[PDB]
């Protein structure tokens, strides 16, 4: 689970 | 049907205009880098901070929120550094033989070399940024072919995709829309075109060559890499 | 010099004229091949066709202006590329496929970790296959790249570099001037000119992608002297 | 170097 996959949604 | 084809040429450049991101700082202090150490540090830590800006500019980008998130992750993967590196050589343009990383950190090749396989990219983007700067490049033009490696950079490492050259169409629009505005001739307007995207071409290269010279490091342990860039780096490998 | 003056159908048919032979593999449908007997194939192909290749780069209009030092930079930095355009193109009409030689058609399942290239050269492939390229304006791709991919790793050197952005801009003039004859309109034009532009950063990704896995290969120990010089080229 | 001899021959 990358950390990038959450940044895109906040 | 996404807004980024009902906007028009103008509605486009504003878009990207206000979108952009800021020019961030580096620590302050003095001491010019000449360490790897030292230099990589101060690098690590601007690229850390700018890709927190780049992601959400990303998303502001017309089209790219119609992108399921997989597609967005994947472009953005595939395009980071050079994202990074074509807002270093525009940001250098105005201070030839130097590159400016930021406004108070302003490195020329000398530095460069005091990290081995660093002067050859040095060079590069010294080469590009004299480029830019003896061909004119303008801001509306800039953030036109930024949107551009986005999008483009990671699409044949895949109707979504339609959808990207659709926009990718729109952008060229756009591109020549400008150059229209600018009072360039027909045959200057498409000579320019050409030359703005053969660019990209050696910004892939240089983008390339520095993400192997980043798994070194990487490999080495020499400089405190976050997570964050390291699942960046890990999506080339 | 000659190239300057040339008209766009004059380079189209110089162009044309100078494209090199499609040459045969030693590919023997009923022998066993190893992973090591297929690069072997491969290389022993790439390095035929690299002698084609230089006596062709001499008859792309404005090549021999250059310097003799200034030729070998641009053929060491652009001949995977070329290479890897020119498999794309005989690749065209066939699905799926990577037409190597006339005798050595190879899918994606067929190894050493070099399938991530093979799909980027298919969905390059696939991709000149839904834009329906022309043979005029591959050949004009071909010679774009040979010219622009050395340009920017170049003190009265300068001069040189303005000749071949003079040159650039003349096949420019001529991408423009095929699309035009094609019927397509003014915003067509400049689309699938910047199409067929943005497919360069994509070939230059896959070359740089393959020189790093030669790279390996040698290090493992089958390539030709003329081979191992254009690779140190790029270290 | 052998692609500067074959670019030379004529
Ligand atoms: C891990 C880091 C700092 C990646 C960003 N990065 N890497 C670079 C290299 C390499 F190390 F790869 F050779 C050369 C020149 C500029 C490099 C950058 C970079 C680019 C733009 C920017 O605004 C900040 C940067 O650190
Ligand atoms: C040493 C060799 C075979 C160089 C040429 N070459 N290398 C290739 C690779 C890599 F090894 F880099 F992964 C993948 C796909 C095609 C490759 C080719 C090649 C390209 C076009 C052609 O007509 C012949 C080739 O061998």
């Amino acid at each position: 689970h990358k950390i990038l996959h959450r940044l895109l949604q906040d | 049907n996404s807004l980024a084809l009902s906007l028009t040429a103008d509605q486009m450049v504003s878009a990207l205009l206000d979108a952009e991101p800021p020019i961030l700082y580096s620590e302050y202090d003095p001491t010019r880098p000449f360490s790897e150490a030292s230099m990589m540090g101060l690098l690590t830590n601007l690229a850390d901070r700018e890709l927190v800006h780049m992601i959400n500019w990303a998303k502001r980008v017309p089209g790219f929120v119609d992108l399921t998130l997989h597609d967005q992750v994947h472009l953005l993967e595939c395009a980071w550094l050079e994202i990074l590196m074509i807002g270093l050589v525009w940001r250098s343009m105005e201070h030839p033989g130097k590159l400016l990383f930021a406004p108070n950190l302003l490195l020329d090749r000398n530095q460069g070399k005091c990290v081995e396989g660093m002067v050859e990219i040095f060079d590069m983007l010294l080469a590009t940024s004299s480029r830019f700067r003896m061909m004119n490049l303008q801001g509306e033009e800039f953030v036109c072919l930024k949107s551009i490696i986005l999008l483009n950079s990671g699409v044949y490492t895949f109707e979504e995709k339609d959808h990207i050259h659709r926009v990718l169409d729109k952008i060229t629009d756009t591109l020549i829309h400008l150059m229209a505005k600018a009072g360039l001739t027909l045959q200057q307007q498409h000579q320019r075109l050409a030359q703005l995207l053969l660019i990209l071409s050696h910004i892939r290269h240089m983008s390339n060559k520095g993400m192997e010279h980043l798994y070194s490091m990487k490999c080495k342990n020499v400089v405190p890499l976050s997570d964050l860039l390291l699942e960046m780096l890990d999506a080339h490998r």
